[PDB]
């Protein structure tokens, strides 16, 4: 059918408006709720919609979050519309629609026994990592960052971050849950029951799409919530009594066997880009203070390549925009704006 | 391990198990 609703505009108005939707169709289903696939009566551009079931006496989170927002490497919420069990609400999330993921795209290459390109590594590692800039610069923790939630326009090669149905604006002193994250992607100091944590946990997962990126497949597979930090252990060893404190001030542990630290280099196959491992050294430390920001993770060596003036997609397409910064997306360290944009990329 | 992960950080075994675990 035809479906006409009254929505909202996630920008702001905020003033209702009639929008009219077609070719309605399910692409996704959980127990947050469903996603639908459909298309605008006047535009013809595809949509997704994500419907949630609302505590009707309560704001949604991922809502208040969504119309903050405003990022060429963040999924746009174009509308948003409540309905309608009887006296059960649903909010409807209006997002442009993306018809990859990192996720499928990587899986693809592993199913066919080979890595992504170092190009590609780098493109939608960097859009991520720019995407983190901009929602950590508001206090905004994603807190479910994983290869599924970075959508992809194939063509283009555009990454856009979804799913901020775990998203919250932390404030330090205020406690948040610790059980959160997908567990091959959780922080170290998720596991060790941290409820002070930061947005650097997010770093941490992102170092964990790297390292995936690089495998082929995830970094830390556990089985468990315990098991991930075994899986942990294997490459950066034991925590010192230092960094468990750094991690959650409020465990203790008198005496745990001490083991090393996994090279960095035979963790990755031999012909890992060196750059890449590096990174992701400084991604993947267990004091939440010693990981790389985004921003200095967008400033980094690996990234190169990305600043060239000549670089190009494998399919002979330009690159998508990558310097077009805001003064909220470097508040964290103004300056680095004379690295992150080179001289072929100012007006 | 949720139970168990809970127990883990409430008797501070976290590591010493993991450790165990990595089977060693
Ligand atoms: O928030 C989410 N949870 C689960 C699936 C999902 O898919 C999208 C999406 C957005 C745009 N294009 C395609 C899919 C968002 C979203």
């Amino acid at each position: 059918k035809v479906t006409t609703v009254v929505a909202t505009p996630g920008q702001g108005p905020d003033r209702p408006q009639e929008v009219s939707y077609t070719d309605t169709k399910v692409i996704g289903n959980g127990s947050f709720g469903v996603v639908y696939q459909a298309k605008l009566c006047d535009s013809g551009e595809l949509v997704a919609i994500k419907k949630v079931l609302q505590d009707k006496r309560f704001k949604n989170r991922e809502l208040q979050i969504m119309r903050k927002l405003d990022h060429c490497n963040i999924v746009r919420l174009r509308y948003f519309f409540y309905s309608s069990k009887k006296d059960e609400v649903y909010l409807n999330l209006v997002l442009d629609y993306v018809p990859e993921t990192v996720y499928r795209v990587a899986r693809h290459y592993s199913r066919a026994k080979q890595t992504l390109p170092v190009i590609y590594v780098k493109l939608y590692m960097y859009q991520l990592f720019r995407s983190l800039a901009y929602i950590h610069s508001f206090g905004i923790c994603h807190r479910d960052i994983k290869p599924q939630n970075l959508l992809l326009d194939p063509d283009t090669a555009v990454l856009k971050l979804c799913d901020f149905g775990s998203a919250k604006q932390l404030v330090r002193g205020e406690p948040n849950v610790s059980y959160i994250c997908s567990r091959y992607y959780r922080a170290p100091e998720l596991i060790f029951g941290a409820t002070d944590y930061t947005s650097s946990i997010d770093v941490w997962s992102a170092g964990c799409v790297l390292a995936e990126l690089l495998l082929g497949q995830p970094i830390f597979p556990g089985d468990s919530g315990v098991d991930q930090l075994v899986e942990i252990i294997k490459v950066l060893g034991t925590p010192t009594r230092e960094q468990i404190r750094e991690m959650n001030p409020n465990y203790t542990e008198f005496k745990f066997p001490q083991i090393k630290a996994h090279p960095w280099t035979k963790v990755f196959r031999p012909r890992t880009p060196p750059e890449a491992i590096a990174l992701c050294s400084r991604l993947l430390e267990y004091t939440p203070t010693a990981r790389l920001t985004p921003l200095e993770a967008c400033a980094h060596s690996f990234f190169d390549e990305l600043r060239d003036p000549n670089v190009k997609l494998p399919n002979g397409r330009d690159t998508p925009a990558l310097f077009n910064f805001t003064t909220q997306e470097l508040s964290s360290n103004p300056p680095l704006a004379t690295i992150l944009i080179p001289p072929h990329a100012r007006i | 391990p949720h139970r168990l992960l809970q127990q883990l950080v409430l008797s501070g075994n976290l590591i010493k198990e993991a450790v165990r675990r990595l089977h060693s």
